[PDB]
């Protein structure tokens, strides 16, 4: 219904769910960029495991919730591009247009005030060394700050079988 | 016993043509499912991308205390102009003959007590752009609460190109500048003929 | 609808770089990036795989020529009299300065598409011992398959 | 195995061959139902006209 | 009574065009109104609608050349270091001074017949870098279709 | 009536063709069974052989 | 896996020889010793059985040529006005120089395969009577069986 149980840990919205650190959506922030897994390098067991195998692959659910009131303007672009080019847990605080072209979900106070994306593991190799990222702009400003929440869920994440091989 | 006919040992740059291989018995990386695989160019001209009317560019500014005004009006020649960066713009510009229907859409992103009446009419190909809420009104229109409906979505008929306007029936009722955005695609029926470079 | 397909979009040859040899030599690292108007439409897709058939024009001006292609991760040759050149494991074409050769590299990669990814280089001499020839080598990219549709550059 | 014998390599402009094609892949503007298509030259002349007798 | 034919009267290669180059350029924008004795046969039709075959002579006096077909809408060259020679979506033959190419071009045009209109253009340079060669080009008809038969000119 | 396309007398050190023999009409020294043959190469990469550690 | 099989490890066309004639002779006796990369892959085996293909490129400096195989146990030729060019039995290819030839010698032994032996020789001459030619032999190794593996030589 409206909450997602995924092992040790509990959401509410509309395997284990990790929060970011909230950012403050200000009139004047240009948006937040994060690249995965390398948010995760310091997340808990996930950043273990990470570090621990050589070789990986996992694929993501990320929700990014902004609680507020029904009295807030403004809308917000989440973007996850694959293979993004020219920071950990504290993302990058930062044509446009055509961004649409990548896995989208635009968040409008107005209407909404979540989007969730479903990323599947995107390589040129079927396994490696631990690739997308998520991106969070602010389009249309925010009229009257609003706290901004992003959870990435690692799903159906394998990892290589060295360290693990009996030699006999 | 044969004879060589005219235009023998000419390299056209456009002849698909079979070749001996530089190294052959070589078996190559193996092929793996990734995800989204472009088949044709046809179908990723058909997705939505924002158009820079006007990031302050791509938000079309809505403002209090103007009634029988003109928001925006636009040429539809996907060609040049606004249209020029779009993803359908931007591939529209490597063929000569574009020819088919396009998908305009529209989002209010203000207030959710905020309420107007904006009318968004469409003027066909080989007439004259409306100076006049009347004018825009007789013509072919679509009156679109803001308030009721946060999302507005025109389906442009076949062309081979037409003006695009939106007027204000009443004033924006702000709660004790607010912004449009608007999105560009093409149907299904679009075709795309001749290469360029 | 036939040119919207991927092989009629990115599948014509193109001139992807020009050198000029001496009766020494010329090697070019294979790199589509260097041709803007190929790499404006290959940098809208992440990923590529395609095999390539090169189409090797030799034009004189005041011969036999030897256009070797080295595979990835194989020497190139450094002089006019290097051991590359007789060398048998990497491939060539000797072709008469005036007409043209051809020939067809197959998908030359590590993984399994190239990620706009050594394709390798080829060398160019004249064979002759003891005249200015213009090289053009025209690529064109075969049994293409894209997968990720990006953003169209701007800049 | 084979063998060029003479006249090969000549031009003769009144050879009708198959050629390859400029730009392949290409298709052109539709074939519409025009009215009074002549195919042969031979039903044009058959048609009367005035005679400048005087 | 095949003569009669409308692929057997007006299906035959004439010489179209007469041009000279030097070693810098020429381009000539199609048009079958330039050759009088075509002209006067083509013209007793309003419509026509036919693919074509253009065979290009080559003849030098005191090399290689490059005839690149130009599709309709599309620049021609305007000088011998443009980039439109370089372009990859313009078609072009490469053959030797001496000899003759062969090609040919499907029907293009808007409407779907000419009515006597965009054939395109070709451009002819020769490739060598630092002799006149004349340049004969034969076009022959294909696949015709005629639809309105016209009072034939006098004047 | 044929047309010769591009990279026509080329010689490709990796293009494996047929040829005509010099001296035809020839029977060669009959083949005798032999011990141990190898078919692959990657047969004889599998045996075991001392490594040079110290 | 096909590149680990015995006709793609050692059958591929390596320069064996390289000579230069004038307008007078040069024969080579056949031995796959001389190349030391084609040697050095061909004795980790003490038997092979194998046809040929011979493939020789002739280019000038400052013409015909004619490269006559000479089968084992029969004599060389000593000038450039001797008997055994006009000879019969020994088989000859009379080539233009600037282009190349190609034959096919069988397996020419007397035990049942080579043991890393006579091959026999290759003759050259420019036939023209009264500059400088370059030949370059490249050898292929055809139908190759192998039988005994040796330990590779590493001095």
């Amino acid at each position: 219904v409206q909450q997602i149980t995924l092992g040790n840990s509990t959401i509410t919205t509309q395997c284990r769910f990790y929060t970011l650190d909230s950012k403050t959506w200000t009139t004047g922030s240009k948006g937040w960029c994060w690249k995965l897994p390398d948010a995760l390098k310091d997340m808990g067991v996930f950043g273990q495991n990470m570090f621990f195998h050589s070789l990986g692959r996992s694929g993501y659910t990320v929700h990014v919730q902004c609680n507020a009131t029904k009295f807030h303007s403004g809308c917000l672009l989440v973007v996850v591009i694959p293979e993004h080019q020219l920071p950990g847990e504290r993302g990058i605080d930062l044509l446009l247009g055509n961004l649409l072209i990548f896995p989208h979900q635009f968040i409008n106070l107005r209407t909404n005030n979540t989007a969730t994306i479903v990323i599947p593991y995107i390589n040129s190799v079927p396994i490696d060394s631990m690739n997308v990222s998520l991106m969070v702009i602010p389009i249309a400003p925010l009229t009257v700050s609003l706290p901004i929440t992003v959870t990435i869920a690692p799903m159906c994440t394998e990892f290589s079988g060295i360290r693990s091989k009996s030699i006999v | 016993p044969t004879t060589t006919l005219p235009g023998s040992g000419q390299f056209l740059t456009t002849d698909d043509r079979q070749s001996p291989s530089a190294l052959p018995n070589y078996e190559p990386t193996p092929r793996i499912h990734i995800p989204g695989k472009v088949h044709n160019l046809l179908e990723i001209i058909q997705v939505d991308t924002l158009i820079p009317m006007n990031v302050n560019s791509y938000l079309i500014p809505l403002n209090a205390n103007r009634q029988n005004e003109q928001v925006f009006g636009t040429n539809l020649f996907i060609g040049d102009g606004v249209f020029k960066t779009t993803l359908l713009g931007e591939i529209v510009q490597y063929y000569t003959h574009w020819s088919g229907s396009l998908r305009f859409s529209l989002m209010y992103t203000g207030p959710a007590l905020s309420s107007a009446k904006l009318i968004l009419a469409y003027t066909p190909p080989g007439a004259r752009g409306p100076q006049d809420r009347r004018e825009a009104m007789l013509g072919t229109h679509v009156v679109w609460d803001i308030g009721l409906q946060s999302t507005i979505v025109m389906t442009i008929p076949w062309t081979s190109a037409g003006f695009l306007s939106c007027w204000y029936q009443t004033s924006l009722i702000l709660p004790p500048q607010v912004y449009l955005l608007s999105f560009i695609s093409a149907c299904p029926d679009f075709k795309l003929r001749l290469m360029k470079d | 609808g036939s040119e919207t397909d991927v092989e009629c979009f990115l599948g014509r040859a193109a001139c992807v770089h020009v050198t000029e040899i001496q009766n020494l030599f010329n090697d070019w690292k294979i790199n589509l990036s260097s041709l803007v108007q190929l790499r404006k439409k290959l940098e809208l897709f992440t990923y590529v795989r395609f095999d390539s058939e090169y189409t090797i024009l030799a034009t004189a001006s005041q011969l036999v020529v030897q256009a070797m292609y080295v595979p990835p991760g194989a020497p190139n040759p450094k002089e006019w009299d290097d051991y590359t050149w007789q060398s048998a494991s990497n491939p060539s074409v000797f072709f008469k300065v005036g007409d043209t050769s051809r020939f067809s590299v197959p998908y030359v990669g590590l993984a399994s598409a190239y990620n706009c990814n050594h394709m390798g280089s080829m060398a160019f001499r004249i064979v002759n011992e003891h005249t200015l020839v213009k090289i053009r080598v025209y690529h064109r990219a075969k049994h293409v398959e894209a997968w990720i549709p990006r953003a169209p550059r701007a800049l």
